[PDB]
């Protein structure tokens, strides 16, 4: 059947992966035990009668990590070899993934692919969830997806990236991993979705009211995306749009590629008792420089492309009225050779809410995804945080005696010029 | 020691006696 | 009807064969004492394959049981289902060829051949008509290497137009079994070629890599390992019992696997192959059968088969399975991996439908292949022979009994010219 | 005396049903190898000739040697045809009276004429199992 | 009277006609006893009072599959003496089931036969059904068969033939089987009827539409061809044929004999709502390239003669209706020198079903045995598998071993080589 496949690299998207696979159990009905008391063979295979099982991989150097999914709470729901686990973990080192450390695992991991991908076909994409900035996530998650690139060259392979903040960054080789990251993450890939996590630090604090967040809230919050964003590949809808076919619409060149997110609406259950989430006021929040979850500001950037699921009860008489209001907006300025520039989708499944979480029902959510040219200046602080520590060459003998070379860290450079140089292209 | 024996052939299973047409 | 007749030889040969009639056993269902329960015509009907009749209603097997010294035999004996055996089937040596080929064969062996091959034609006349023999034999050791290698020339000269596996243990890469290996190993191939239709080859170390690994056991026995061999070697002749759709046959798969009379020696696989936590996380199906037993650490025989290409191989399926998912996946396979195979053999692989699955397991499969892949394998024996021959290592041991060193010159150049056929057939 | 076995429990055989057809009584033991080997055999041999058709050509009454009330019916759980009554003296008086010694002798099919007098002998213990058919269900049936 | 002796030989001869003969037990109302509760004369005989036993023999070298019927369910049926078992089985060798072990068979095999022709006088002929690539299905048939034609002078001979794969082969010595077969077929049997297997898997696939059939499912449509093929005799029609007059219909020179098969309808009983079969509708089907049983391409073949046996009630003049369409398009392309082309019989019994088969009951059928010049690739294909394979001598001590000369490999293939051209010849 129609289908596709998950892989996690990382601490960054290993448990962003517990915070997805708990949906999917509780969207679909099965309990932790792994049986239930079509649709959902995109994401679950049978094993027998009742019992269904996830179709993901789990790929990290270390234990600590892949040890804490199997111990917890899907021992018997997951696949035991489903899991794979190294010896030592990369510790923030392009190079100890990409070069050395990473080599026992791939020989591992390619032939779980093959062994998956090959069954069935009518395969749609792939799904990457990793970390720029961590060394697994870049390292590991390079070769992987350059190996990928080669075999399967014909196949979309979706990216989710965690972009480092302007402020918030957790480790301070992070304008290194970066910049080294995305030179070997734009060729292979096909689309990124970039993301902050100092967005969504601003987030938890003045729309879901909650002073001072942890993790376990983030890849809640992170969760609610990716099921908005999918949900049309799972249940059907008045019109759905999956994989194959945001690339289609959303990239005009071969090079720009990396775009936002927003999820409207973002409110607890103090105030999705007390309001409408009416269709005129959703899209305005989802328009919203707060509502962004890539932590820049879109005044400073021109749109291109955007994409809006609305799922829930929307019927098509709002969004049309909706959609010519926006254009109206003085403020939000469109590339003057794009006259289209939303592809709307209308779902009718409810959104969907974790037990427990943050996250309230709502009646309607939106899930929009933007290519912007605000990029550009996000792509450019990265720049200059690598021109301050290449000057002289700190940390760089780490990567050099790992197995490096002192001047692949040069063609980065150049590589990632060409990317801001294409955006103050483009935009004009 | 063995307990008892529930595989059966796909010969076995579908032609049996059927009803002759009248 | 038809008959096959067990012969188990040496040490390993013994324990191999004792765990293999525990398997037998209870796949038809007969109580250790011997008698007869589990009521069904279907896994009775075709008895005498193995069996006789002994006025109890009883059944005792048609095994007989060889070795030099007599320390194993009672072993069989006191242990798991000795009551099965025939006293008089047990021949006893009383003095043991302690690892020497040369006493395994010409010196010692000389007169005991007088006694075993007098139980085996006393076996082999009491039917109608025979059809084989079946040989469990280590190829490391004396007295199942040279002592067992005897019995294979004597008892085809005497019955020429019937067929014989041996079901062997090579040795191994880097861990080493009875420091002289190399010699009892080429002295017996040289011999096994000469005399023997199929040879099963079974390695220690790939048989170690799977235990480790897909049953996830720490501390593995010899029960549980010769639990593994066991299967196989009672897969391969499920279909002589048991009915299907596609029969086969040991004589049916001499004559669809060798192409040439010289090359015949097997890899073994089988699947499935799950251990107790991830028992009830497979759905077991036709596909994921065919891609595990086209697995490089799945074989028995610790050779990669990517480096070679496979020439002939065959499947022995087993349980009620759709036949085109049978036939289908065969072609997926060898059009998918086009260059795992061999060019000027049209089809090459081979199926067969054996219609009752094993004990409580439901889809089973065993896969017998001829592969090229033994090229890495017996030019290891090869350079291990001439590594230990050059020096005259551990030569005086044989040489004073009998031997001549024209033994061993012969046996380099005939067992390097079995080399030169694998590597010139790509 | 006799006894039919349903769904559910034992009923009392009709003695009408033994008439117009054949009667073999099968003398056996639970536990006996030859028994184990015997019995499935005459239940497929039964099942077929007789549901080969309409209506039954022969049918079995089945004397037990056993020796306990248990093994008796356990035995009697799935055996398909008729039995015999334990505790009914009549089972030890067709012992007596067809001379089985209670081996080589068991199992045995004694075939009767409708005199309650024998009308066959057929025994296993030899190297021959296709001697179920040499049996004419054709020469005698019972009025 | 008038009959026909059926001879099966080879596992496929017996499984495919243990099929066949459990369809026509229920064709006349036979009980698996061989009771009744002038139809049954040309397949029975009647023994003493009340019987039918069948005119067939079943020969094999192994009991396996011959004696499995004898504890089945057909125990009475057939007499216990033409169930004929060998010791050995033949083990896919032409030269053993011809010179060492099928001596044995045949001595005690014609005597049945002369046992079962001495009867009545006028015999019909001998219907023999073989697997091809076989090892008793070839060299036990071949004795069998040549003895027959000297012993019995001028009786046809129809032999189906469970014909090797164009793609699957479930054999290595398929090629060496197959073509050592053809020249001993050619000059001792008189209608060849060429059937395949994946075609009936490629027609259960798409026509039958369901997923997991067997070869128990293969039999059954087998079965429903030799049905429709003799139902002239059974029955009376409105215009009927014999088995006599095949030859006279189909064979154009003595050495072409190479006949291919199609039926119709073959629907589901689920979508056999969505059609209401009319004698315009199924003769297309009939024609159609992906419903007939041989898988070869006649795109690229002239049709040199075709026999249509229509089933049920069906008038003659739509009949007439859809052999006047058929004949005028140009998809079905008729050579030139043969410019009347058809026959037409016509039956008034409608096919049975069988309880718990995969059929729909249908009022109307068309069956249809055609000679083509498409069976040049059958033949080609062939050919190529033999020389490449016999390039340098593969598996030849095998057959040398056993007793055949070699080189006699060498006229067998320069006999096939002639039956290549004479194809090429005609169709120019």
């Amino acid at each position: 059947m129609r289908e596709v496949i998950s892989i996690h690299v990382g601490q960054a998207g290993i448990q962003i992966g517990n915070a997805c696979w708990e949906l999917f159990c509780l969207e679909h009905g099965i309990q932790p035990d792994g049986q239930m008391p079509d649709a959902f063979n995109t994401f679950f295979s049978e094993t027998g009668a009742g019992k269904h099982v996830p179709r993901c991989v789990f790929l990290d150097l270390e234990p600590t990590v892949v040890d804490e999914v199997r111990t917890g709470t899907y021992r018997h729901l997951f696949h035991p070899e489903q899991l794979i686990s190294g010896k030592e973990d990369a510790a923030n080192n392009f190079a100890r993934g990409h070069y050395t450390i990473g080599k026992e695992i791939v020989d591992l991991s390619l032939d779980r692919i093959r062994k998956l991908a090959d069954n069935c076909t009518g395969l749609q994409g792939f799904l990457m969830f990793n970390a720029v900035g961590g060394g697994t996530g870049s390292g590991l998650g390079c070769l992987l997806l350059e190996r990928l690139s080669v075999d399967y060259g014909k196949k979309s392979k979706l990216n989710f990236c965690s972009w480092p903040s302007p402020q918030v960054s957790t480790a301070v080789v992070e304008p290194y991993n970066s910049v080294l990251s995305t030179h070997s993450l734009l060729e292979h890939t096909d689309v990124a979705v970039m993301l902050d996590n100092e967005a969504i630090y601003d987030i938890c604090r003045r729309n879901l009211d909650i002073e001072r967040p942890t993790y376990t809230n983030l890849n809640r919050l992170i969760a609610q995306v990716i099921s908005s964003l999918t949900a049309s590949l799972r249940f059907d809808g008045a019109l759905n749009v999956d994989v194959t076919e945001f690339q289609t619409n959303l990239v005009p060149y071969p090079r720009i590629h990396f775009m936002l997110s927003s999820y409207a609406p973002i409110i607890s259950a103090e105030k999705a008792y007390h309001e409408q989430l009416s269709v005129a006021e959703i899209t305005n929040s989802a328009f919203e420089p707060a509502s962004m979850m890539a932590k820049c500001d879109p005044r400073h950037g021109k749109y291109m492309a955007c994409c809006l699921m609305y799922r829930g009860d929307v019927v098509p008489k709002d969004v049309n009225a909706a959609v010519a209001t926006i254009k109206t907006k003085r403020t939000i300025q469109f590339v003057d050779w794009c006259p289209t520039g939303f592809k709307c989708g209308i779902n009718y499944q409810p959104p969907t809410v974790v037990p427990g979480g943050d996250l309230a029902k709502v009646m309607r959510a939106v899930c929009m995804i933007s290519n912007s040219t605000a990029i550009a200046e996000v792509f450019s602080r990265m720049d200059h945080k690598f021109d301050l520590m290449y000057a002289k060459r700190a940390f760089v003998h780490w990567y050099v005696g790992e197995g490096m070379e002192e001047g692949e860290f040069s063609e980065a450079r150049e590589d990632l010029a060409a990317l801001e140089k294409d955006y103050e292209e483009v935009g004009i | 020691p063995t307990l008892p024996f529930n595989a059966q052939s796909c010969y076995r299973s579908e032609y049996v006696a059927k009803p002759l047409p009248p | 009807m038809r008959e096959i007749v067990h012969v188990q030889g040496g040490q390993c040969g013994n324990q191999i064969g004792a765990k293999f009639w525990e398997v037998i056993s209870d796949e038809h269902g007969i109580d250790p004492t011997g008698t007869y329960c589990g009521d069904s015509d279907l896994q009775l009907e075709r008895i005498n394959v193995f069996y006789n009749e002994a006025t109890g209603g009883r059944f005792v097997p048609r095994a007989i049981l060889m070795d030099l010294e007599p320390g194993t035999m009672d072993s069989v004996r006191a242990g798991p289902f000795g009551q099965l055996f025939r006293p008089d089937n047990f021949v006893f040596g009383q003095t043991g060829a302690g690892n020497n080929w040369a006493k395994g064969h010409y010196t010692e062996g000389a007169e005991l051949i007088d006694s075993v091959l007098d139980v085996v034609r006393k076996e082999a006349e009491g039917c109608d008509c025979l059809q084989g023999f079946q040989i469990t034999h280590s190829l490391g050791g004396g007295t199942g290497s040279g002592m067992g290698t005897l019995l294979i020339s004597k008892v085809r000269e005497e019955y020429p137009d019937r067929i014989m596996e041996t079901f062997s243990v090579f040795p191994s890469p880097k861990v080493s079994d009875t420091v002289v290996e190399p010699y009892n190993a080429t002295l017996s191939v040289h011999q096994l070629v000469e005399n023997a239709d199929e040879v099963q080859v079974i390695d220690n170390e790939a048989l170690y890599d799977i235990c480790f690994r897909t049953l996830k056991l720490t501390t593995p026995t010899y029960g549980d390992l010769n639990h593994l061999v066991s299967a196989a070697m009672s897969g391969v002749t499920c279909c002589l019992r048991f009915p299907g759709q596609l029969n086969s046959d040991l004589r049916k798969l001499a004559v669809n696997l060798i192409p040439f009379p010289r090359l015949h020696f097997f890899l073994i696989g089988f699947a499935p192959l799950t251990s107790r936590g991830s028992q009830q996380y497979r759905a077991l199906s036709v596909p994921e059968l065919t891609q595990q037993m086209f697995d490089a650490k799945n074989m028995m025989c610790a050779s990669d088969p990517r480096h070679g290409r496979y020439l002939t191989a065959s499947a022995m399926f087993r349980g009620r399975m759709s036949t085109k998912e049978v036939d289908e996946q065969m072609l997926n396979v060898q059009n998918k991996n086009s260059s795992y195979f061999v060019e000027w053999i049209p089809n090459n692989m081979k199926s067969s439908v054996c219609d009752i699955p094993p004990k409580g397991l439901k889809m089973s499969v065993t896969f017998v292949g001829n592969s090229t892949a033994i090229q890495e394998m017996f030019k290891r024996v090869s350079d291990q022979f001439t590594a230990m021959f050059r020096r005259k290592a551990f030569l005086h041991w044989y040489t004073g009994e009998g031997m001549d060193e024209m033994e061993f010159t012969e046996a380099e150049s005939n067992m390097n010219d079995l080399v030169s056929e694998y590597q010139q057939y790509q | 005396v006799v006894k039919r076995t349903q769904q559910g429990n034992y009923v009392p055989v009709r003695p009408d049903h033994f008439a117009g057809v054949s009667v073999a009584l099968f003398f056996a033991k639970a536990g006996h190898s030859k028994c184990a080997q015997i019995v499935p055999v005459v239940r497929q041999f039964y099942k077929t000739t007789n549901f080969s058709g309409e209506k039954a050509v022969i049918e079995i009454i089945y004397v037990s040697l056993d020796k306990d009330e248990q093994d008796f019916e356990r035995v009697r759980a799935l055996m398909p045809w008729c039995s015999v009554e334990y505790k009914s003296c009549l089972r030890k008086k067709l012992i007596e009276r067809y001379r089985v010694p209670n081996s080589t002798a068991i199992p045995l099919l004694i075939v009767i004429g409708p005199n309650g007098e024998e009308a066959g002998r057929m025994n296993f213990q030899q190297s021959d199992e296709f001697v179920l058919q040499r049996w004419d269900y054709r020469f005698n049936k019972w009025p």
